[PDB]
RNA sequence: CGCGGGGUGGAGCAGCCUGGUAGCUCGUCGGGCUCAUAACCCGAAGGUCGUCGGUUCAAAUCCGGCCCCCGCAACCA
RNA sequence: AAAAUGUAAA
RNA sequence: UGGUCAGCAUGGCCCUUACGGCCUGGGCGACACACGUGCUACAAUGCCCACUACAAAGCGAUGCCACCCGGCAACGGGGAGCUAAUCGCAAAAAGGUGGGCCCAGUUCGGAUUGGGGUCUGCAACCCGACCCCAUGAAGCCGGAAUCGCUAGUAAUCGCGGAUCAGC
RNA sequence: ACGCGUUAAGCGCGCCGCCUGGGGAGUACGGCCGCAAGGCUGAAACUCAAAGGAAUUGACGGGGGCCCGCACAAGCGGUGGAGCAUGUGGUUUAAUUCGAAGCAACGCGAAGAACCUUACCAGGCCUUGACAUGCUAGGGAACCCGGGUGAAAGCCUGGGGUGCCCCGCGAGGGGAGCCCUAGCACAGGUGCUGCAUGGCCGUCGUCAGCUCGUGCCGUGAGGUGUUGGGUUAAGUCCCGCAACGAGCGCA
């Protein structure tokens, strides 16, 4: 039973998948997903940098997150997440799907 | 919880205040008339039967 | 390869990865996630635990 | 959905209430409570006899209670007898007088709510759905009337994208007024749902 | 190190000469139009000015040390 | 003369 | 593929000392913000004050409560008349008439707040509504934009029921 | 099919040219021509389940004609600006219950959130339960009543009783409700799913339209009627009319 990064403190980023612009807009729907477990909890979280999304959102994200329990609460989710939604981008009623990638960077000596 | 909560308005639980108006169909605590007891749905719907004595469609 | 898969269309949640198929969307979405945070961190008894109790 | 209700359209102009009585104030509440009530019986066990419809009325106490049917061979019993365990279970419950002078109904064609509950337990039951409004609105057309109309909404045959369908012929003019018709509605429990019926019988001017 | 020019709201530029004097464009946030996005229309937000001494009453401005961007040199006969 | 665009599921 | 499984009904899926059931505190009323609907004003075609006139509707023996008097008051105790074209809520307000202001964040404006009171309902911290003192705020007419209405209609006045112990 | 139709795209014979799914691509390699720019000849790998022609019905048009609606114009007051009330986003939180989403969501479901309403949170209690069917099983009766106990729920626990049924003289048959329990399926859920449905309503819209029957026209989808001239609030009539009637509509 050996590992240091049990419980540590990470990085996360998130970028555009397919949906384009749902791609864009369900990336930032987990934002706030994320952005909820900082401070309804006790994180500090700054975005270190996040392309825009054209009908909202962002593409590119990138999230500098604090607080120990983002790699005992966070660290099981480096991957890719679809969704099936009927986008609010939607020309007539249909439903579509969309997916999104997510990335937890650890931390390196610095 | 809503089939507990039938009962509890009619049976006067501890208070002359705690006995909200039920409908006697649906069940409504909402738009519940005294006269008929009814939410104005069931007061609706039984309008346009007939069910309901003397009422017709008021026009002036 | 898709780790979580979701459906507000439908109401669900299904992390390919437990069979946590197990699912609440909304206030889920809303960012309470320590409901499927749990038992994935509670599936690494019968990994590495398991990897350390016989073979 | 929008169109109007065609019996309502009518309170007071060609048809009259299903249930009649003047009332005090706090005493039409439980009144009309039973009237309701009243029925609940009479929906449910005449039913068997193709329930026409419901007719109460209340004097000083005294309700008179006169029902129609298609057979009343049904509603009597083995001589006096359901017709009489009817009043029995009627005041047991009632308190008021209930005096019940049983109707009967000429024609189980030209009555709606009959030809709506033998149409919709025909789907309950399973059978061909459109033939079954066609041959509805056919005999019960020839069979006394001018005009008629009957409607399916729901899943037709059980197709998830539940679809509506109907059939109609002859002067069926709900706009107009000085029409009599009857409007038979029958709800109809399926395995796979549940079946709106709507009916439109028109018997004429008036 | 030698000389030359540069460093100011997020990006790019004025402002220094003649001190007290912070503007132009974009963008950004708030609002409008629009089915919606851009456009466009209405508002606002944003720099102790490289860095340090120091001159003066007082420094974006004057002065000097150091950090940095850039430009020519460091002739090797 | 004005005045762009609408990703991907019946 | 408008709305609604949360009015009810309803096919399917799931919970089964628990997603079911009871109480009690609390909550849907949180506050850097943003938006929609409205209210009331910015006044002199006005605000204040007493006399004072004139509608329909609509509701009331679970109540509508005259009138006496207490009270600044809300209201309070007393008490009459009604199954109500009987009597009750009821002074309709804009109005007419007398007076008073005097171009000012004012006698316009009534936000906000401190202590002091009545009424409901076990109950008034979150949390009500009315009352008295006092406090007397933004607002001197509205950026870009934007709405209704063709006649008793726009505009502007009061009254009224339903929800309801109260609001 | 459009349209062709003694100027054939008709009926025939003669002769040449050419086509053989779309892209790739009139490209590449070769060959010939050119001063060049390039022309002529002219493949394939690979790749798609189409590419296409005419015609129909719609929708759209910064096409046309004729109409209409407070659509603008013409006028009258209005929010947007202030303070307050109310509804949402949002945020916050122990929870800040849910749904509603441009027109048609936002004083909306709410015609009454202090607890109640109450579906959320938080902590003390229900296990065939607040709730209606029904099964055995221990069986008290009704229970006014009471303390204990607590915020209340609750869970403890007394003092109690002379019912009805049996006629058994009978101090005791069970029957009877219900009280009660533990205890047989049960309940119950405002838990998800309007993209599984009924019903109900919003909406284009009081808009003037939409269809059926038979006949004829077209190989056909379809057309006609329902178009046109006139009139109307209107598919309201009128005259005409390969149409004649009819239903749902405005009436
Ligand atoms: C390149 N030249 C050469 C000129 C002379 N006659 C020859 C020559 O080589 N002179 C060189 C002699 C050395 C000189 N030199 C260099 C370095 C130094 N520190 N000092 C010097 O004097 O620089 C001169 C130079 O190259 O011009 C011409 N174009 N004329
Ligand atoms: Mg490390
Ligand atoms: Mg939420
Ligand atoms: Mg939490
Ligand atoms: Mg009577
Ligand atoms: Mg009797
Ligand atoms: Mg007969
Ligand atoms: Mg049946
Ligand atoms: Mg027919
Ligand atoms: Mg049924
Ligand atoms: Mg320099
Ligand atoms: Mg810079
Ligand atoms: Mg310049
Ligand atoms: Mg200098
Ligand atoms: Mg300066
Ligand atoms: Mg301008
Ligand atoms: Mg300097
Ligand atoms: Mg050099
Ligand atoms: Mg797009
Ligand atoms: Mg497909
Ligand atoms: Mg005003
Ligand atoms: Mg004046
Ligand atoms: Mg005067
Ligand atoms: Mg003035
Ligand atoms: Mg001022
Ligand atoms: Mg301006
Ligand atoms: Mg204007
Ligand atoms: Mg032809
Ligand atoms: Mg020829
Ligand atoms: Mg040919
Ligand atoms: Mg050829
Ligand atoms: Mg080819
Ligand atoms: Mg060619
Ligand atoms: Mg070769
Ligand atoms: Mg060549
Ligand atoms: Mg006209
Ligand atoms: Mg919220
Ligand atoms: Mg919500
Ligand atoms: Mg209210
Ligand atoms: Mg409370
Ligand atoms: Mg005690
Ligand atoms: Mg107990
Ligand atoms: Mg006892
Ligand atoms: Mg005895
Ligand atoms: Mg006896
Ligand atoms: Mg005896
Ligand atoms: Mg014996
Ligand atoms: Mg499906
Ligand atoms: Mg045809
Ligand atoms: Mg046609
Ligand atoms: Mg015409
Ligand atoms: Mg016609």
């Amino acid at each position: 039973p050996k590992d240091p990064d049990d419980e540590r403190n990470a990085f996360l980023e998130v970028r555009a998948g397919t949906g384009g612009d749902e791609a864009a807009l369900f990336a930032g729907d987990l934002f706030r997903m994320y952005s909820r477990y900082a401070e309804a909890r006790r994180w500090r979280v700054e975005i270190m940098s996040a392309s825009e999304g054209e009908h909202g959102g962002y593409k590119e994200i990138i999230a500098k997150i604090s607080g120990d329990g983002v790699y005992g609460r966070l660290k099981f989710e480096s991957g890719g997440h679809r969704v099936q939604r009927v986008p609010a981008t939607e020309s007539q009623g249909r439903i579509h799907t969309s997916a999104c990638t997510v990335a937890v960077m650890p931390e390196l000596p610095d | 919880a809503r089939k507990a909560l039938i009962e509890k308005a009619k049976r006067t639980p501890k208070f002359k205040v705690r006995a909200y108006t039920r409908c006697v169909r649906c069940g409504r605590a909402r738009s519940v008339y005294r006269f008929f007891g009814l939410c104005r749905i069931c007061l609706r719907e039984l309008a346009h039967k007939g069910q309901l004595p003397g009422v017709r469609k008021a026009s002036w | 390869d898709r780790n979580r898969t979701y459906n507000f269309p439908q109401g669900r949640v299904t992390d390919h990865r437990i069979n946590l198929t197990l699912y609440r969307l909304d206030e889920v979405m809303e960012g309470k996630l320590d409901m499927l945070i749990e038992p994935i961190i509670q599936e690494h008894q019968a990994d590495q635990l398991a990897a350390l109790s016989e073979q | 959905g929008n169109k109007i209700h065609p019996i309502g359209f009518r309170l007071g102009i060609t048809r009259d209430w299903e249930s009649r009585w003047y009332a005090g104030k706090k005493q039409y509440r439980h009144l009309l409570l039973e009237d309701q009530r009243i029925r609940g019986l009479l929906e449910k066990e005449l039913y068997s006899a193709g329930l026409a419809r419901v007719d109460i009325e209340r004097a000083a106490d005294n309700v008179a209670v006169t029902v129609h049917v298609a057979k009343p061979g049904v509603v009597i019993g083995r001589g006096g007898e359901r017709i009489r365990v009817l009043r029995e279970e009627l005041a047991k419950l009632t308190g008021k007088n209930v005096a019940l002078n049983v109707q009967e109904v000429q024609n189980p064609n030209l009555s709606a709510p009959l030809v709506a509950q033998r149409v919709a337990e025909q789907i309950e039951r399973r059978f061909a759905v459109r033939r079954a409004i066609k041959q509805a609105v056919q005999r019960v057309m020839e069979s006394g009337a001018k005009g008629a109309k009957v409607i399916v909404s729901g899943r037709i045959g059980g197709a998830e994208q539940a679809r509506t369908e109907w059939a109609a012929q002859g002067r069926v003019p709900l706009h107009t007024l000085r029409a009599n018709i009857d409007y038979g509605f029958a709800l109809a429990r399926t395995t796979y749902g549940v079946l709106g019926v709507k009916a439109y019988i028109f018997l004429g001017e008036v």
